[PDB]
Formats: C-alpha cells, structure tokens, sequence
RNA sequence: GUGCUCGCUUCGGCAGCACAUAUACUAAAAUUGGAACGAUACAGAGAAGAUUAGCAUGGCCCCUGCGCAAGGAUGACACGCAAAUUCGUGAAGCG
RNA sequence: CUCCGAACGGUAAGAGCCUAGCAUGUAGA
C-alpha cells in the first residue's frame, strides 16, 4: 500500500544529564551547536555546552515554572515565558533581563520568534494567543478563538505565518497582518498539543491521542494519518532527512520516517535512581544544529542525549 | 379561550423563558418548551425557538431530529429540507441525520433528489452500513446498472474480501454468473498474492461447483493453496471438508 | 504575580494542569469521570504525604 | 468596527445635485443608538444648504433602512411611527441600554452576514405594500429640508419643533408622523355598509369607454360576481357580486385608486 | 455573535463496552 | 475677471475662443434643565462589634494617583440539578 | 564654609435647612 520505506538507522542513548531540581519544561538549541537552553518548573533557566555536556551557566529568572524558551538568531537574545504569566527577554552578553512583554492574563505555554519580521507569538492557557513587537512591547494582534488554553504556536514566514494548536481540539491558521482566522481544521478528538512544520515539503503535522495527522500548506488539505504511538504525545522534532519524532507523554519515545509515516524504533527509557517510573515522561525535544545528536528534556529532571547508530546496515535493522 | 387562555399563554411562556434563563444549560426545558408551542401550534414561535437552543449548543442530534420532526408533523417540507441540509453540511459524520434525511425523500418520494443526497453522502465513505442501505434503497427499484456500479465503488472505498463476497453474491442473486465469475477472478487479482485467505477461495470452489465445473473447481482449490500463503491447521481442514463437499456435490 | 498570591496561584495552574492532562487523556469516561472526585482523591493524597 | 464605504441615504438626504462632493471619516463619532464607532459622511446637500453628516451605524440604518441623513425610510420618505404602524409593524427593539447597544451590534453581525442591501430581521419581512403608506408618501424631493434649521425660528408651542430624534426612530412619540397619520386616518376610504347582504359596487364615473366587460375584467380579481347592469345613463356601473368578503376585498382594493383605462372611477357603496 | 462554526471534520466513537465501562 | 481672434471691426456695442471649477458644525444659537460638607442650628467619639482567620476563583465595581508605582472601598442562600437500572416505544440490520 | 528636601501615610461624626458657577445646542414638517 505503499513503496517500500527509506532505511534510516536507529537512535542509541549515549549521554545523560541530571542537574534540574524540577520538571523540564522545555529546551532550545543555539544557533551554531555550541550550548543548548533549558528551562525547568525549577523556576531556572540554565545554559550548557552542547559538548562537554557541563552546566555552563544558571540564571534565576521567574517566579514560577518556565514552561518555554526561545533564543535569537538575529540577535543574543534570549526569550523565556512561564506560568508566571508573564514573558521575558534576556540579553546573553551582560546576561540580564532587558525587557518584559506584560499582557496575558494566565500561564504562557509557549511560543515563537518569527523567522523574519521581529515579532514574538506567544499562547496562552488564557483563551488566546499574542503578537509582539520584539523592542517597543507593543502586542499587535490578539489572535483569539479557541474555545479553550492555546496549548502551542508555530510560526514561519510563508502563509499561513501562525498555526495554533489547542486542547479545543482545534487547529487554527492566522493570516498575520489582518490579524485574522483563515483557516479551521477540526479533524481531532482529543486536545492537539504538538504541531511542526516540515523544513522543505510545506507541510506540517499535528499530535494528539488519538494519532498524529499530515496536512499540506497553504490550506489545511489533511494528507497521511500516522498511528501508532498511542500515548498522549508532547513534542514533534523532524530532521533532515525525514526522521520524525514524537516523545510521548509516559516516556515512550516513538521514531518514524516523514514520507511514508513509518514508525520505526520505540525507545521506552529508563528513569534516574530516585525517580519513581510513575514519574517518567517525556516534555520537549530538540536536535542539534547539525541534525547528528537528539536532546530530550524529560519528566524525571534528567536531559537524555541519543546518536545515529552508527553500526547500523540494511541487515542489522531491515525494513518492514 | 379569548383572555383566560391569554393568561395560561403568558404564564408558562414566560414559565420556559425564566427556566432557560436561569439555567441557559440543559435543552430539557427548551425541548419542553418546543413541544408546549408545538402543542399551541404556533409553529413560527416555537422554531424561533428551535433556533435559539441551536445558538446555545449547535451540537446537539436529537435537537435537530425534534426540529426535523415537528417540520414532517406541520407539512413545511421546503423548511425541513433546510433543516436537513444545514445539519448534515454541519455534522457529515452523523449519519442519523442522512439516514432519516434521505428517508425523508423517500417519504417526499424525489427518488431523483434521495439519489442526490446519497451521491453526497458517499462522498464522506460513511461505512458499509451505509453503502448497504444505498444498495438496498437502489434495489426497491431494480436499476441493475447502477446497483452494480453502487457494489464497485462500495467494495473499492472499503476494500474487503467480504465485501467483495458480498458483492458476488448480490451477483449470483441477479443472474450475472458472467460477471461473478469476473468479481472472483477480479478480486484474487487485486487481492493479490500478498494477504490473500481462505474464505475468498473456499468461496470460489463452492461457485464453480454450482457451476458445475468440478474440474475448474480443483485446479482453482490447489492452484490458490499453492500459490497463496497455504498451511493454519483448523484452515486447511475446512478447506479440505470443503472441497470434500465441491468433488461429491 | 506577588508574594502573596504565590500559593494560590500555583496551586490554581496545577490543578488546571491535572484537569487538561488526564481528563483529556483518561476520559472513556467520557461523560466525565467524576473528575472533582479524581481531584478530591487528588488533596487526600496529599494531605497523607504531609502526614506521613 | 462600523465601517460604510457607502451612504444609506434616500434623494431626500442626498440632494437634488447630480454630482455631490462627499467626504467619510472612519470612526468619526459612536452611534447615537449603539454607541459604536462609524463612519461619518459630510456633504453639502446643497448651496444655501444645510453641510450634513451620516451619524448612525450601519446597523442602526440597515436594521429600519432609514435614510440616515434624512432618518426617513428610504422606499417611503416616511417616519418611523407612520412606517411600522402601516406595516402594523410593532418593532420591540428592546429600550435597555445593554440590549439597544448589544443588538445593534448583533443586527449589524446580521448585517454583515446579510447582502445588507435588504434588512435583517422582522421588518424587512413585511414589504406588503400599505395603501394609506402610499397616501402619506411624499414623492417630491425635500430640499428645502436640505436647507439649514433667516425666518421666524421654530415656534415652541408647535409639538414638532422639539424634535425628538431618539424615540422618534425606536418607535415612540413621532410628532411628524403623529400628525400625517392623523391625516391618513381623516384621508378617504370605503367605509363598510352596515347592511351586510348587499354586494352591492357601484361605479361612478366609468364613461364611454368602458364596457361592462372590461368592468367585470377589473371585478374579477376579487371573487365571483352575479350580475352586472350598467347605465350610460349615469356614467355608472351597478354590479351584484355573489360573495360579501370578494364585495368588501373590492371596496378596499378599488377605492381611490382604481384607474381602468387611464380615469379612477368611484367605487362606492349601492343605494 | 462569532465566525460560523466549521463541519465538525470527525471521527465516530466506538462505544463503551462493560470492560471498560468499569475499567 | 484676465488675455486672444489679421473676429464682425470700430475702438462704442455683440460674439467666438484660452482659461479661472463649486465656501461653509453658514445660525447673534433658537431652545433645553442641576448639583456645595455652603450658612446656621444642633449635637457630640454615641460604646452597640469580637461579626472567632487569611488568599483565591471573578468582570464586584468606583476614587486618588503620571503610573505594568503605590494607595483607598466595596458584592455570599456562590444550591437540587440527580451515570442512571427497569420496562415500554419507535428506527435500522440479519434470518 | 554656602548641601536649599517634598509628598503620602491626617484635620472628621450628622442632623434640618439654605443657596449655586456649570452642560447641551437636536433631522421629520
């Protein structure tokens, strides 16, 4: 019922983090591969190096959980918003906030810098979603709607710029400027919590209980349902060359390839010492800059860290 | 009647009103309230009503069927046909609301637009269910053409064995022996060698023997089993009963 | 949010947060599971943990 | 945001000039009766006339199609009062402040969901044409009106010149309206016979040209007739119509506009 | 009064059996 | 009103042409109707108040204040809504 | 030796009765 799937060679747990004191939210990557953000229910927010996987830097920030990050490509910047309802920006050089976005009304659960036009977007668990002016703290749009928390943003440059995903079990796409809803796609039955956008097939998925859903841009056509992880899922990461990632709310962790939505690895992880397997899960993910290493905040105040298995051929691991 | 009864009216309108007022839940007392109107016939104030309660939750069936309903009961057969419409353009998954809508043409007795409404609905590939009151609906009236046409889109948008079984036996019971042995050959050809199972060749032997073609029967029964995936133990035993029965029969 | 309304504050977003997660993902209950009886079981679990 | 890239205004309102120089500020005032921002549109309706402005949201000109400079109904030139009273319209736009605001914002919602060239809701459900509406029409194009409100200012004890702008429009103390349905109420009509077994037309003034077919070719539309029996005599046609509703629909429908052949001809009750 | 809601694009349920009914 | 016609053709009149393109809540407003912690006078901390907690939800609102300061002062009968058998009914489907 | 402070965190309690500076500038006949 399909060609035969691309062969991509599994994923091996090599390097393990414990340093948080909490939950970790959420976790980002700089630009050039060097050290990665992450942001904790701690109410920290601590800078590794990407390499020798040490603690380069912590900064107490909030006041309660940071449920998101987000760091600058045309700028040290470096964007935290939390359950604090409120969203910060961090200069990375003098380390210190510089500004503060106030606005929602309730916990902040993510959000993103657009591409090109210097503008946050960020939801909130308060019915709504905002646009801001990166310097001047001007929101300009209050994109609203959903029915209920906003649960996730992604945003790009082509139309449609937002798409909002939500535990309205909705999916919403903006046109930014009017500030307007275009588009509604209301395919799911459980609220949808992670959507990404695929790097050069303008396309975009989204995940929710059920089972992830394909969608082709600019309009919402509905594509290649993908099951088989069938756990409430928290993060989508796609890569280069197709590989497709949902880390699941109870730890398992699912790999498949784009195209054919072939789930090909469960990794089902293994907790720290303390940690209760009641406890496991999985919150964010992220690869690298150079798509060869995978970092995974999860539930247990760990940041776990997998590689391409590199002693993998056809015959080790086939394709079925 | 003139004044007294004026009064009964104020009263429990105003009764209703206040009780969904409080509440603004629930459509119990808005559905009581429809019926309390419906009773008084005045058919405009309790559709006003109806729609109300759609503004309060759009979402709710039997809501709509009461709507539906009391526009059978009263004759507004253009204002049911909306009705009608505006549901399923809303809802394409409930297919109660097809259901009695497409009865409703019957009812109306537009076999042109019960067609047309059917034609939209297999647009969403309800499910077999639904294909199979499509089919039963087509053959009230015999239209061969199109019950045929209406089994092979129905066993091409739910690719079943069974359904194709189906769709052989509505041909054996219309006569097309021609074209059922063609459904056979046909569907092991798209079945392919892949998934192929037992009941579409059990099936095949037991036509051919009604055909008479034992021979035929035999090179299909080992032919299959040798060529397809063959074994497990329960399977190949009632194969073997049932060949059993295709050589003596 | 201040000092003051630190408490109440956390504990309102973690209740919500219980309340979306599993009676999103535990419903099948679906009409509702009695979820204020999940959360009442929620404070009786805790008041245990701090009375050991 | 109310926003009219066009006037909702009759020839009344606009102004016997063919070419009118009219500018629109965005969100210029509230509305008087939703207090919602529109746009407002000052033009000169004429020179030696009154400079006038658009003032209302399109909600509150497209719910009642009041020519919203000249506030009266654009098909009719008429007020409100006279309007609805004549369409028997008893318009319950609610007095609140929240449901006057709130619904006008709502029947501009409708508005907007509308092609807004014919009205949403229960007024633009009655276009049954009045004939009384058609006696207190004023066809002519008001521009004296145009002019602004030197000549002995509006006397105080004359009821009209306190103008009352706001029920005047909601439905309410139309002092205009109170006295031009006064005289619709004084204009003339067939008043009913007090002897009910007579289906008795007569018809005064019919002349030379009409022949009792063509006659019977105009009663026809009301019911069935007996006998007819006319007299070049009188210039008059006497006609026994069978049925006693069709003889009062004719009285209603003929009097004082019946014109069969160019004349109105008096539709009166027998003798 | 907001934008008219969409067709629910929907999946039917399966009901609940007594296993899980009490499960 | 400016300027021009090898304009009628005088310098008086008429025409034709080139332009020069539409002010302005135009009203001397006609009208329309209110409140002070003011004066006096009185009077005198009038206990009755322990009303035995605070923070919320929440859009419950107004005032000072330039305030994403700060600070005032306020609403609780915030409930009964019933997962749930039992039969009956109709509809569909299978034989 | 010539370095100059500002506010808030406050003046009551009421009774009966008395008087006021304002405001707007209204389509249809």
């Amino acid at each position: 019922t399909m060609p035969k799937p691309q062969w991509h060679p599994p994923w091996k747990l090599y390097r393990v983090i414990s340093g948080h004191l909490g939950w970790v939210r959420c976790i980002a990557v700089e630009p050039g591969n060097q050290w990665f953000v992450t942001g904790s229910a701690d109410r920290t927010i601590k800078i590794w190096d990407l390499a020798s996987g040490k603690l380069k830097l912590s900064l107490t920030g909030h006041i309660s959980t940071v449920r998101g990050v987000i760091v600058s490509t045309r700028s040290p910047y470096l964007f935290s918003c939390g359950e604090d309802k409120q969203v910060k920006c961090w200069d990375l050089e003098y380390n210190k906030v510089i500004r503060h976005y106030h606005g929602h009304l309730s916990a902040v659960y993510g959000l993103d810098l657009h591409p090109t036009i210097d503008v946050l977007v960020t939801c909130s668990r308060d019915s709504t979603a905002r646009i801001w002016d990166v310097r001047t703290k001007a929101s300009v749009h209050t994109l609203s709607g959903h029915t209920n928390a906003v649960a996730t943003v992604r945003c790009q440059a082509a139309e449609p710029q937002i798409i909002t995903g939500s535990h309205d079990t909705t999916i919403r796409l903006w046109d930014l400027v009017a500030g307007k809803t275009r588009v509604t796609l209301t395919n799911h039955k459980k609220s949808v919590r992670a959507v990404v956008l695929h790097p050069r097939h303008y396309t975009f998925a989204s995940g929710s209980p059920d089972n992830i859903k394909q969608w082709k841009f600019p309009d919402g056509s509905f594509i290649q349902n993908l099951s088989g992880h069938n756990a409430i899922i928290n993060t989508l990461t796609v890569n280069s060359d197709g590989v497709l990632v949902s880390g699941a709310d109870n730890g398992t962790m699912h790999l498949w390839d784009w195209r054919t939505g072939y789930n090909f690895q469960r990794v089902h992880a293994a907790v720290q010492p303390g940690s209760l397997d009641s406890e496991s899960g999985i919150f964010a993910c992220a690869f690298d800059q150079s798509e060869s290493r995978l970092l995974t905040a999860e539930a247990d105040k760990t940041i776990k860290v997998y590689r391409e298995d590199d002693t993998a051929t056809e015959e080790t691991h086939p394709v079925s | 009647d003139e004044e007294e009864l004026n009064d009964y009216k104020l009263r429990k309108r105003k009764t209703f009103e206040d009780n969904i007022r409080k509440n603004r839940t629930v459509i119990s007392n808005w559905i009581k309230y429809a019926q309390w109107e419906e009773s008084l016939k005045e058919i405009q104030r309790a559709r006003s009503i109806y729609e109300r309660a759609l503004d309060v939750d759009y979402r709710n069936i039997t809501l709509w069927l009461k709507y539906a309903e009391m526009e059978m009961k009263n004759r507004q057969v253009n204002h049911a046909r909306n009705i009608w419409d505006r549901a399923i353009t809303t809802l394409p998954r409930v297919n109660q609301f097809w259901y009695k809508y497409t009865y409703m043409e019957e009812m109306l007795g537009n076999v042109a637009g019960a067609r047309q409404v059917f034609e939209r609905w297999m647009e969403w590939q309800p499910e077999e269910q639904a294909w199979h009151s499509y089919i039963n609906f087509e053959l009230r009236y015999k239209e061969v053409d199109r019950a045929r046409t209406i089994y092979e889109r129905f066993v091409l948008v739910h690719p079943d064995v069974k359904n194709w079984i189906k769709y052989a036996r509505f041909e054996e019971k219309h006569a097309y022996f021609a074209h059922a042995r063609k459904v056979y050959e046909r569907a092991v050809e798209f079945f392919g060698d892949e998934h192929m199972d037992e009941h579409l060749y059990v099936a095949f032997a037991k036509f051919e023997e009604n055909q008479k073609e034992f021979e035929r029967v035999r090179v299909i029964y080992k032919y299959a089993l040798d060529r397809i995936s063959k074994q497990e133990l329960f399977k190949n035993y009632t194969i073997f009963e049932k060949k059993f029965g295709d050589r003596r029969g | 949010v201040t000092k003051q309304r630190v408490e109440s504050h956390f504990d309102l977003e973690l209740r919500a947060a219980v309340m979306h997660d599993i009676l999103d993902m535990m419903p099948e209950g679906i009409k509702q599971n009695k979820a204020r009886t999940i959360l009442q079981h929620l404070s009786e679990a805790w008041r245990c943990w701090k009375a050991n | 945001w109310e926003d009219a890239d066009f006037p909702i205004l009759c020839q009344t309102c606009l102004g016997e000039n063919p070419y009118i120089r009219m500018t629109k500020e965005k969100y210029g005032k509230e509305c008087k009766i939703c207090a919602r921002p529109f746009t407002v549109f000052r033009w000169c309706p004429g020179v030696r006339m009154r400079f006038k402005k658009t003032e209302v949201c399109q909600t509150c000109s497209k719910l009642k199609n009041v020519c919203q400079t000249c506030l009266l109904d654009l098909e009719y030139g008429l007020p409100i009062q006279v309007r609805d009273a004549g369409l028997s319209f008893k318009d319950d736009m609610p007095k609140s402040d929240v449901n006057k605001e709130y619904y006008t914002q709502n029947m501009e919602r409708e508005i907007s969901n509308s092609d807004g060239t014919r009205p949403v809701g229960m007024l633009g459900k009655a276009t049954s044409t009045s004939d009384m509406l058609l006696k207190l029409a004023r066809t002519t194009p008001y521009y004296k009106r145009n002019r602004p409100h030197h000549e002995k200012p509006t006397d105080p004890d004359d009821p009209l010149a306190d103008q009352n702008i706001k029920d005047r429009y909601y439905g309410i103390n139309d002092p205009v309206a109170d006295k031009l349905l006064k005289r619709a109420s004084t204009m003339p009509r067939l008043d009913p016979p007090e002897d009910k077994t007579i289906t008795t037309l007569y018809v005064g003034g019919l002349g030379d040209t009409i022949t009792e077919t063509d006659l019977r070719n105009h009663f026809y539309q009301f019911g069935e007739i007996r006998t007819i029996t006319v007299v070049q005599r009188q210039q008059c046609a006497f006609i026994q119509f069978a049925t006693r509703q069709a003889a009062e629909v004719a009285a209603e429908k003929s009097f004082n506009k019946l014109i069969v052949n160019g004349r109105r001809l008096n539709v009166k009750w027998g003798r | 009064p907001p934008s008219p809601p969409a067709p629910v694009m929907h999946s039917p349920s399966r009901k609940m059996t007594v296993k899980e009914q009490q499960e």
